[PDB]
């Protein structure tokens, strides 16, 4: 039953986009709010190398079935990062409680709304080659570093493509649900 | 004989994710400026461009339109004001179409009073979206919030109504007039601007 998967999985999506923003505000400001890591963010993201629609007229463009495992593969990619995350933060003797809390769920409902979107690309797409690629995120070491300007910085641009992806993910699944359930009458 | 001052962009929004404005002002404490010129790149590009539109968003302004509109990716932009006697930049502006919307208010405010058959009466609201918002394909989602209140009240009373464009209000005092404004923001970003004040009298057998 499409439309109940699609309305959970917006739910999840959009919750997560919330969290994500959310987060990195609070990061923001305690940690790096005095400072040039903006300038550093600067093509730092992992799904960089992905080609992915960034305005209507492209989105429009992309078939159903390539547009539903964009956002398979992007969100199977934040798996790793996000497990880092939380493990990293949570092994430090004074984590900032705000900023761990939100990393916990958004790790948890990541993989939640992954599940929702296995179930919906088997709905719509009974029979497509199950093929697993996407890009692959490799910063643990830079999370680890002990210089701590170059350790927040690290930090910082995780978070940043976070907030970026969860955003992107979320608008993508809004598309394609009245797309494929209203013909975009929604 | 005065070079200009540091200008500075002080603002960029995006009423709709599809083009966006951005504003600046001169600096004080330098001379006037003849021109300025606005220049960005974005990320991942090294490609150096002009201001494509400097009428549209009025004085001191650039415009984006779609076909230079993409979410998801910073551009990086700097005034320069300058004038006969030397020049001076602003300081880089880092922005993303994705953090600075905000739509324009919603139109068409309708406000009536329903008395229907032993059934609770109520005050029946209704909206349309602001213009050019792609609500449709759910490229755009919009939540609306509906305040009202008497003349001479202290405070306001919110009523969130998600995305439905009409909304059903019950416990009204009889024989008052109500303000009404409605206003929206996208799913993530900025709220609008309240819409113009509709009125509406509530009858004495309510
Ligand atoms: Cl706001
Ligand atoms: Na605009
Ligand atoms: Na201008
Ligand atoms: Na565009």
């Amino acid at each position: 039953m499409l439309r109940d998967l699609f309305d959970r999985a917006v739910v999840l999506s959009h919750y997560i986009a919330n969290l994500s923003s959310e987060m990195f505000s609070e990061f923001d400001k305690r940690y790096t709010h005095g400072r040039g890591f903006i300038t550093k963010a600067i093509n730092s993201c992992h799904t960089s190398s992905l080609a992915t629609p960034e305005d209507k007229e492209q989105a429009q463009q992309m078939n159903q079935k390539d547009f539903l495992s964009l956002i398979v593969s992007i969100l199977r990619s934040w798996n790793e990062p996000l497990y880092h995350l939380v493990t990293e933060v949570r092994g430090m003797q004074e984590a900032p409680e705000a900023i761990l809390s939100k990393a916990v769920e958004i790790e948890e409902q990541t993989k939640r709304l992954l599940e929702r979107m296995e179930l919906i690309v088997s709905q719509v797409h009974p029979e497509t080659k199950e093929n697993e690629i996407y890009p692959v995120w490799s910063g643990l070491p830079s999370l680890q570093m002990a210089d701590e300007e170059s350790r927040l910085s690290a930090y910082y641009n995780l978070l940043h493509c976070l907030r970026r992806d969860s955003h992107k993910i979320d608008n993508y699944l809004k598309l394609l649900k009245c797309r494929i359930i209203h013909n975009n009458n929604c | 004989m005065l070079p200009p001052g540091k200008p500075e962009i002080f603002k960029c929004r995006s009423p709709n994710k599809e083009t966006f404005t951005c504003w600046w002002r001169p600096g004080t404490d330098g001379g006037l400026p003849t021109n300025y010129s606005l220049t960005y790149h974005r990320e991942g590009e090294t490609l150096m461009h002009e201001c494509p539109d400097y009428i549209t968003g009025g004085p001191n302004s650039c415009h984006f339109g779609k076909q230079y509109t993409s979410m998801w990716r910073t551009y990086i932009m700097m005034v320069n004001a300058t004038n006969q006697m030397g020049s001076s930049f602003s300081d880089e502006l880092y922005v993303d179409v994705t953090y600075i919307v905000q739509p324009d208010p919603p139109l068409e405010l309708a406000v009536e009073v329903k008395q229907p058959e032993d059934r609770k009466p109520y005050l029946w609201i209704k909206w349309s979206p602001p213009t050019l918002i792609d609500l449709k394909t759910g490229w755009f989602t919009l939540l609306y919030e509906i305040r009202l209140k008497p003349e001479k009240a202290a405070e306001w009373e919110i009523h969130f109504a998600g995305q439905q464009t009409e909304f059903k209000i019950l416990s009204l005092h009889p024989g008052q007039k109500y303000l009404v404004q409605v206003r929206c923001k996208p799913d993530h970003g900025y709220w609008s601007a309240w819409s113009p004040a509709t009125f509406i009298q509530i009858p004495s057998d309510f």
